[PDB]
C-alpha cells in the first residue's frame, strides 16, 4: 500500500499544477468551440464515406444483377447451340452469384438503417453546437461580473 | 394547426 | 452523449459551473454586507426625506 | 455583454419574423412541407430566446448592483485621502514628542 | 490523463497569445479580401478543365 | 460551406462581431459617467442664464 | 494547425508593410500604362502572326 500512496501523492501534485494552468474559463471555452466544430467535420467525412460505401454496394448489386442477366443470355445461346454442357456451366455461375447477392442485400439493409440514424444524429448535433454558443455568451458575462464582485467584497 | 390557420386566411 | 471526461466540452462545462456558483455565493455575501451597513440603508431613506 | 445579449435577442426576434414571412410565402405556394419546416425553425428559436431573457434579467440586476457599488467606492476613496492627511500630521507630532520625552 | 491536460493547456496558451496579435482590423480584412479573390481565380481554372 | 477557421469567410464574421461589441460597450460606459456629473447639467442652465 | 494560422497572420502583416511602400499613385500608374500597351502589342503581334 506504501507504493500506491507514493503514486497518489505524485499524481495529486501533478494534477494541481495542471488545473491552475487551465483554470481560466476563457481558455477552456476557446478550445471547446473549436473542437466540436472540428468533430462535426470529421463526422461528416465519415458519414460521406459511409454514404459512398452504400452507393458502391448498390452499384455492385446492380452489377451482379447485370452479370446474372449476361449469364442468362449466354444460357439462351447455349440452348440454341444444342450443347448440354455449355448450358449447365452458365446455370452454375448464376446460382453462386445469386446467393452472394442475397447476402449483400441483407448487409446493405442493415448498413442503410445505420446511415439514416447517423444523418438524424448529425442534425441534432447542429442544434446542440448553436445552443452552446448562446450558453457561452451568458457564462462569460457572469464570470466577468463575479470577478469584479469578489474584489469589491474583499475590501 | 398551421393548415387551419392558413385556411382561415384563405377564407376571406 | 455520455458526458465523459475526455470530451473537451464536457470537462469545460463542469469546471465553469462550480466556480461560478461559489463566486455568486461570495458576491451575495459582499452585497449583504453593504446592505447591512447603516450608511447605505440611510442614503435611500434620506433621499426621499430630503426632496420634500 | 448586456448590450450584446439585447442585440442578440433583437436579432433572434428578427430571425423569427423572417421565418414567419417565409411561412406566409409557403402558404401562398400551397406546399405543406415548406410551411412545416419554417414552423420548426421558429419553435426552437423561441425556446432559446426565452432562456436568454431569463439569463439577461439576472445579469442586468447584477450589473445595476455593481454600478451602485462603484458610486459607494468613489465616496470611500475621497474619505481616505482626508483621513491620510490627519494621520500624517499626527505621526509627525508623535515622532517629535517621543524624542523630547527621551531627554 | 495528465499529459492530455498539459497538451490542452499549451494549445490554449498559444492560441490566446496568437489571437490578440492576429486580431487587427486592417490586417484581417485585407487578408480575407485577398484570399477570396484568389479562390475565385482557382475555381475558374477548374471550370475550364471541366469545360475542356 | 465550412472549411476551416483560418479561411477568410468564416473568420471575418467572428472578428467583426467581437470588435464591434467591445467598442460599443466602452463608449457607452464613458458617456454615462459624464452625464452623471453635476457640473455638466449646471453648465446648460448657466448658458441660458448667460444668454438673457 | 496552429502554425498555419500563425503564418497567415504574419503574411497579412507583411502584406500591409509592402503595399505602403508602393502606395503612391504616380509610380504605379505609369507602370500600369506601360503594361497595358505592352500587352496590346504582344496581342497585336500574335494576331498578326495568326493573320499571316
Amino acid at each position: 500500500m506504501g507504493l500506491f500512496d507514493r503514486i497518489k501523492r505524485v499524481v495529486s501534485s501533478n494534477l494541481n499544477d495542471l488545473v491552475n494552468k487551465a483554470e481560466d474559463p476563457e481558455k477552456m471555452l476557446e478550445q471547446a468551440i473549436l473542437e466540436m466544430q472540428e468533430d462535426l467535420v470529421q463526422l461528416r467525412q465519415g458519414v460521406a464515406q459511409a454514404i459512398a460505401a452504400q452507393k458502391r454496394s448498390e452499384k455492385q448489386y446492380n452489377d451482379a444483377q447485370n452479370e446474372i442477366n449476361k449469364w442468362q443470355r449466354n444460357a439462351q445461346l447455349a440452348l440454341q447451340k444444342g450443347d448440354e454442357n455449355l448450358a449447365r456451366q452458365a446455370l452454375e455461375r448464376k446460382k453462386t452469384y445469386t446467393d452472394t447477392s442475397a447476402a449483400l442485400k441483407a448487409s446493405l439493409d442493415t448498413q442503410s438503417t445505420q446511415v439514416e440514424t447517423l444523418k438524424r444524429n448529425l442534425i441534432q448535433l447542429e442544434s446542440k453546437i448553436s445552443e452552446a454558443k448562446t450558453k457561452k455568451e451568458m457564462l462569460k458575462a457572469r464570470i466577468t461580473t463575479a470577478k469584479a464582485q469578489e474584489q469589491l467584497q474583499g475590501m | 394547426d398551421e393548415l387551419a390557420a392558413l385556411k382561415a386566411q384563405m377564407l376571406p | 452523449v455520455r458526458g465523459m471526461n475526455t470530451s473537451s466540452a464536457m470537462s469545460a462545462f463542469e469546471r465553469m459551473e462550480e466556480k461560478v456558483l461559489m463566486q455568486e455565493s461570495r458576491a451575495q455575501a459582499l452585497g449583504e454586507l453593504a446592505g447591512a451597513d447603516l450608511e447605505t440603508q440611510f442614503a435611500q431613506l434620506e433621499g426621499g426625506s430630503d426632496v420634500d
